[PDB]
């Protein structure tokens, strides 16, 4: 014997509170990594295409 | 030899339930059914 | 024929009898007796459903035997559809895979209530063999005994195909009556506070129809789920109804549930809740100290002790002949006195016990009428409580 | 034929069709009020009206109470479930103290259940056209199916070799029994503690909806519950709402000392292991006192029904060593007197072989005098 | 407005001099009580001092969580406050110490206001044609856009069901949350499409809001520790990664306000990590409650200590005395509580109610005003007479005289 | 096989004989008549396959041998039977609960034969790439396979000559077949033991019939109705098995009432109770019983007390140990170990005897000196002389 | 506004001693303490040699000397240190002999010299060649980036780890037990025997080297008589970090058993720790350390007013004083004046209270 039971019925108030627009996080902490050394290296990276799109646009 | 071991199961079996919906709701109702497909490949071939 | 809800202790009654002056009857609703128990229990009753105040407790207490469950039952039965009652005892908490704290605020979860307005859609009929296939929408006819309609399928409801088929507004669901099928429907629905345990965790049926899930994660439920109740409040939207808690058993209680019930009360979200005490001298457990009621003064002081008389002669032969009136099998008025005798001399619940014996004594005679031997033997054959104490004089064991 | 079974001299009650309990009846001869007591507590049980009743049985230790709540399930049968439980099986590690005690009310009351089902019968060919010996159909098969007899309810594979006649569409109807707690258990473990929503609300209402028309058929139980005097408070809490409601079946309580201390409290004293408040909720059977007549007359029957034929001199031999120290010494010196006879090659005991089993083994007044 | 059991709180009434006003958002007595409440709030307010720790010691019904909420009033919602039950620590599956310890971290909280830019979605712009380049369009209410992602956002795109008429939130770190059925789609005037059906999304392109967000710590550790901390690995990084954050200017520290009741519930060795972890450079405050007296603390059996606390945590605590009152005030708590309660009461009637508070404990007053109005409201009284009173005192019964029966 | 010989193994079986009488120089036990005469009682009446169900408690002084007679019982109880010795302090588990313990030990001692029919040919194979040939000493036939022996032969690396047996359900297997480099019925009776009710339960079998609350709910009674039924179409029987419990006075009063009403149904096994001293407390309780056991259980059992050693019972159980261990003594040191093992027990005469050896086969000689055990003797002490020596007050 | 700026007794930085090992009067530290810093100093010398194992050493005094400023001292001063408390090792999930276990076996740390050859950087190609979007290189052999571990760069990396690769090997991921506690009682033969092995052939490789640690465990007035029977062989073990026991309580009975010894402690740790006893402030010496702390939150004091203070501070409590400037600021703020004056002190001490204040005033017991 497999019976069936009918489905609970519930309410639209329920799932559509914990969301909204955004604002809710920092950044990426949980994320292993070494790049020992490198920092310098990405920080060259980040600093060069501000001058390359300023060139680009200019 | 698992034969005479496993008998007869108990009568009774029920399923899942999925809860009703009156309003909206496309995300999880969509992010659900792909992460239920997610794992239809990995059970596959368990030996049983 | 036979039914789940049979005919039990407390349930020959069918309600609380009130006026709306407040004045109680000899015989109303069943319930017979206890007069200000009664005005006790209407004006508490009378204030829960006002709605204003939250966070009180109100005790009773008395005599064991007294008819002091079967008022909350009445109040129970007399409360009204739409409304959460919460029914718990003082061993219910205690849980070896949860908190008893976490079980204590899981029933006030369950107490205070929320009633949701809301309105839908929903098509009805009988379907024909339809929708030709793939080469994928096809058709759609539906029939009524007044007027048939011919259109089209959509293209996502494939599924769901592969009788009358009741679709909601949503994805989908599983002589008749006609009209037209866009039917608009408002469905007035009451939610226990299952808000916190749909986004709580993934899989929230099997969560919320057992249990099994841990002791819920704090700074999440008890700040963000009230700011967002009161954000759903007084807007249009729906309000929030606090429920009838009852707790039984409670001079045998932690003295740490008595802490938490001295602060919980003076919250926002406290329901009202009612409980009873049947012993009256009991040391409390946790320590070795004693003292009266089995509460301390520190839980006294936050409720009101209303205590409750024992029966007399004229109300036992009334509260008799409404449990007769409730069964089947009438007795002789010989009967009925030696039957008053003995519910006058023992308690109440004996006589209970008896004349079921003595109607199905009857039921062996194949009459309709108790007699006085009969029910002779019953009373013979069956002991007592203070019957058999004198017979304990053996020392059969220690 | 089965020889371990303990109490086994047991046919049923032997009430007669007057009322009046017949003393050489069905085995157990004796304990006249106790039969008249539950001879009305059987037909509680058959009419099925009223429920939620506790029946508190008392004695010294050793006069058939268990005898008793087997011969009143042998006169139910097996239509009528019966749970058996004592007093040290609600307690656990992992389960929660207040679990079984909340179990035990599902898997007393019973429901029968009729449904009608189908079977193919189809050979051998996603679409898969199922060949008998009247034609073949085509139908429509699940992606879900992939890897004789199928199982269609909501795919037993092979089952002849010849590289099972019939119709391409079947119906039998299945008629089973099903326990609510069974039913508890499927709806927590798909294809244990029970949330009381689904407990109380919805199973119950499911289960209206079947009755609800015709089909099945509800049918309440009986739970013994041995050991009640060493039970814990918190269990006698949840007891007390147990018995104040008007779905749990018919419970018969089993008390075996006097008086003791209740486990929880560990202070106060109590009859019976029980507290006021719970004792008040009973109803109280007592027990008789045994004669040697009637000891001798259950001795001679249960050597009787085993398998032993005894002469006059050992029986009056048992009947003095029982009513000395023990009866249940009595009943043990039945199988060893045999196999000495067995051993000596005597159809029968004798006065000699009953005394030397009784000068090899023991007494418990005699061991507590050494 | 769901009136509360105590709804007298909406202030504690200090001036700039630093005197105790005699009636001040219904707090009647205990000035000197009042000026070492109003320290310890300029404490928490100062934001210079934490490690300290707060007793109130006074006999059992006086008002002292009365007071706590006052504290919390003045403070508002700048300052966390969350109150703990005694009752809270004792748990099955979690351990005593990290149930302390994450009330801790819930006390510390910061707020770093910040951005985030909105995009909504067009209707349909899917368009992957280079996968790096993809290019979606956006027609809002108040017109059209479009923008150039890099392919992820996309990879999130065809994960979801992305069709004619959606729409697609993107955030600022590719959160992408979609919808489905939209505008319009009403084509042949045919069945169900099992959508959403919203009206037009109203608002504009490129908004710049701002937010000030208090975030506490536990939940950030939550957070973080999922998909019992460490304290060598995680706890030390949280602490590296707010230095950075309040280094470079980003978030805000404030200070953490604490306030336990039934303190000497609680068992011994909470209290050994207690005045340990409160010895602490980063503890947060903490006002502890003493209920009652002199009593055995919990796993001791011969220890005799006052207030239920041992000598080693009643030290390095400041301690705050509230006596008891004079009775010729209680009628003007009892009015305290006619102004909140909307009706007003005669002269007489509460002449006998304050005799009634006076009798045996204010409290037991306090709980029979409620049953005055209501049996006012049920016989047509527009106030409460002295035979309703008198009635209800009579009707319900006190601890003493239950004890006395 | 190398396995030290223990203190219980040191006997072979029980002294029986056709009238079941005790013997004294039978298999290396000595004395205790009538507690060896009850135990030949219940060895019969366990051997006779009759009834099964009934608690015998074993009582007396501390040292008279309660151990040594179970495991005489167990040796002498014959192949194919099982017995299982557990003590109270095994079942005291923070997992699982005392009631569920006990009836494992009961539902562990409960054996279950089951007959199956195969068919097993024997003989030489050649391969011809495909099919056999199998050569025997009946006929030289060849077979043609059909699918799934091709594949089960290409699944092992399977070389030709070997045995390959070809049964009912085409199981394979491969017994001496690298030791180098039609035969209808084989009627096979397997003796299983009854621990598969989680198998009823849970759904593998891998870990968990080997090393868990099982479902007691109807798990039991469906497993007891189909036992019911293979007892019947006597497809399966069912024989019993001993299950000794050791010192059951350190148990709670709540598996002794659990044991109260778990022995009267029918899957009870036989049972040996211990119990050493004599007025002990219940650990639960407050009040005292006899033998640790209170009113109730001790209605449910039997006790047989142990016979003292005597002295010449005790010289010939050294000289079991003299002709055992392989330790030639002299023939003046018998009397002196005799004086020794009378005030002492009797175990510490064994680790006596036995470091005497030690100290002997040191010196490598083949008599044991009379100095060189009071040498020995003296190197050690007693219980009597650990109590007496420290009086110096070393401690509080 | 950072997250430490004051709390309890710890202000100074460093312990304050000199060549010779002898505390000044007026220097970085306590005023006073002779012997118990003289103590403390050799015992962090040991601390920084290294020498042997199993030195347990107990700390002693009447309440009010600042053991906690001691050890946050000899923290400061000091190598990973560890403070635990006599509750956080009693858990549910984890016993009372593995929670102190991973407390014994946290503070050991292993400085590890890895040097590995990594090739990373941007795409210029696809289909298995080679090259870069260089600055410098050329001679194969778009955008996305690539590391290949064997431009080409010999990185030397120097890794301060602790013990928790015990943690990791029995794990199967490194991410999830990596920032909780962990399972139950694991394989212990694992922890000993394979990791004794490895980091002695590490030893032999010359690869990484070990470094051992300090336990504060303060407040050992309770403590179960498991961990007083595990202290038997964790003091006489193979290795094991330096141990430094708080107690105040000098006669307290047992949890659990019935006896009377002193320090809560059996004889088998009784000749196991190195007793420091202290001694009571003095006048000049609760003075100085007034003056010490009024630097604190810059809060000047008037001349009358540290004899007040210190005459309170004698009295009652020491700590009491020492909020007693705290609670004195306020209304000194209040006042809008630049010096604190007798009455305010005086406001102060009748504001807030003390023991020896509430022991006479309890006298209701209502």
């Amino acid at each position: 014997i497999t019976p069936g039971i009918c489905f609970s019925t519930a309410s639209l108030v329920l799932r559509a509170t914990d969301v909204h627009p955004l604002q809710r996080i920092d950044m990426g902490r949980f994320d292993l990594i070494g790049l020992e050394g490198r920092v310098s290296r990405y920080e060259a990276d980040t600093f060069l295409p501000r001058h390359r799109l300023s060139r680009r646009v200019l | 030899f698992v034969m005479p071991p496993v008998e007869a199961p108990p009568p009774s079996l029920h399923a899942c339930h999925p809860p009703p919906w009156l309003a909206p709701r496309q995300a999880a109702f969509q992010e659900q059914l792909a992460s239920e497909l997610w794992p239809r490949a990995r059970p596959l071939h368990r030996i049983v | 024929v036979t039914r789940i809800e049979r005919i039990g202790a407390h349930s020959h009654i069918r309600g609380l009898g009130l006026d709306d002056a407040l004045e109680p009857r000899q015989a109303s609703q069943g319930m017979v007796g206890q007069l200000a128990a009664r005005r006790a229990a209407g004006v508490v009753l009378e204030m829960i459903r006002e709605g204003k105040i939250a966070g009180r407790a109100v005790l009773i207490a008395g005599q064991p035997g007294t008819g002091k469950t079967a008022i909350a039952m009445g109040m129970a039965q007399a409360l009204g559809p739409d409304t959460p009652f919460t029914a718990i005892a003082g061993s219910e908490i205690f849980s070896l895979e949860m908190s008893k704290t976490e079980a204590l605020t899981q029933a006030f979860r369950r107490s205070i209530g929320v009633r949701i307005k809301e309105e839908t859609e929903i098509i009805e009929g009988e379907v024909v063999e339809i929708q030709i296939d793939r080469p994928k929408v096809g058709k759609l006819t539906l029939k009524t005994t007044e007027m048939e309609t011919i259109y089209d399928l959509g293209t996502k409801m494939i599924e769901s195909l592969t009788d009358v088929i009741t679709i909601d507004k949503a994805t989908g669901k599983i002589q008749c009556p006609d009209g037209e099928l866009q039917k608009r429907k408002e469905v007035v629905h009451t939610v226990s506070l299952h808000e916190i345990d749909v986004i709580n965790s993934r899989t929230q049926g099997f969560l919320a129809l057992f249990s099994g899930d841990t002791g819920e994660i704090k700074s999440e439920v008890r700040e963000q789920i009230n700011a967002k109740v009161a954000e759903w409040r007084e807007e249009g939207k729906a309000e929030i109804i606090p429920g009838v808690l009852f707790i039984d058993e409670v001079h045998m209680l932690d003295i740490e549930s008595f802490s938490f019930l001295n602060r919980a009360l003076e919250s926002d979200m406290a329901p009202v809740l009612i409980m009873a005490t049947n012993r009256g001298i009991t040391r409390i457990r946790g320590t070795s100290y004693q003292s009266p009621h089995g509460i301390p003064i520190d839980l006294l002081d936050r409720l009101l002790i209303v205590s409750t008389t024992p029966y007399s002669e004229k109300d036992t032969k009334q509260i008799l002949r409404i449990r007769c009136e409730e069964e089947d099998v009438e007795m002789s008025e010989d009967a009925y006195t030696v039957l008053t005798r003995i519910g006058l001399e023992t308690s109440l619940r004996y006589a209970i016990q008896l004349i079921t014996a003595a109607s199905l004594v009857c039921r062996k005679r194949k009459g309709t009428e108790v007699q006085v031997d009969d029910i002779k033997r019953v009373y013979s054959l069956f002991l007592d409580e203070s019957r058999s104490t004198q017979y304990m004089k053996e020392y059969q064991d220690a | 034929t089965q020889r371990i079974a303990s109490h086994s001299h047991v046919k049923g009650l032997g009430l007669d069709e007057s009322g009046l309990a017949k003393q050489a009846a069905s085995g157990l001869v004796g304990q006249e009020n106790a039969r008249e007591a539950c001879g009305v507590i059987v037909e509680l049980i058959k009419s099925k009206k009223m429920a939620g009743r506790a029946v508190l049985l008392a004695g010294p230790p050793g006069t058939g109470k268990t005898a008793l709540a087997l011969a009143i399930a042998q006169e139910l049968g097996s239509k009528v479930p019966f749970c058996p439980m004592v007093g040290s099986e609600v307690y656990s590690t992992e389960i929660k103290k207040t679990e079984v005690l909340m179990e035990n009310f599902r898997r007393a009351i019973g429901l029968r259940i009729k449904e009608t089902k189908e079977v193919y019968e189809g050979e051998v060919t996603v679409i898969i056209g199922l060949k008998t010996a009247k034609g073949t159909k085509q139908l429509k098969l699940d992606p879900s199916i992939f890897e004789d007899v199928i199982y269609i309810e909501a795919v037993k594979r092979q089952g002849r070799c010849d590289t099972p006649k019939g119709d391409v569409h079947k119906k039998k109807e299945i008629i089973q029994d099903v326990t609510l707690h069974d039913l508890d258990v499927a709806n927590a473990r798909p294809q244990k503690t029970e949330i009381t929503d689904k407990l109380r609300g919805e199973i119950n209402k499911v289960v209206n909806k079947y009755i609800d028309q015709g089909i099945a058929e509800l049918v309440p139980g009986v739970l013994f519950v041995d050991e009640v005097h060493m039970l814990d408070i918190e269990c006698f809490t949840y007891l007390h709402r147990a018995l104040e409601s008007s779905i749990a079946p018919i419970v018969i309580f089993a008390s075996n000392r006097g008086n003791c201390v209740i486990r929880g409290t560990e202070d106060i004293t109590s009859p019976h292991g029980i507290p006021l408040d719970l004792l008040d909720r009973v109803m109280i059977i007592r027990t008789m006192l045994y004669t040697p007549q009637e000891m001798k007359q259950i001795i001679k029957i249960r050597a009787q029904t085993e398998g032993i034929n005894i002469s006059e001199e050992a029986l009056n031999h048992l009947g003095e060593i029982g009513t000395k120290t023990t009866l249940r010494y009595s009943v043990q010196l039945l199988t060893p007197a045999n196999l000495l006879a067995k051993i000596n090659g005597k159809d029968s005991i004798e006065k000699e072989h009953v005394e030397e089993i009784s000068e090899l083994f023991y007494d418990a007044k005699s061991s507590a005098k050494i």
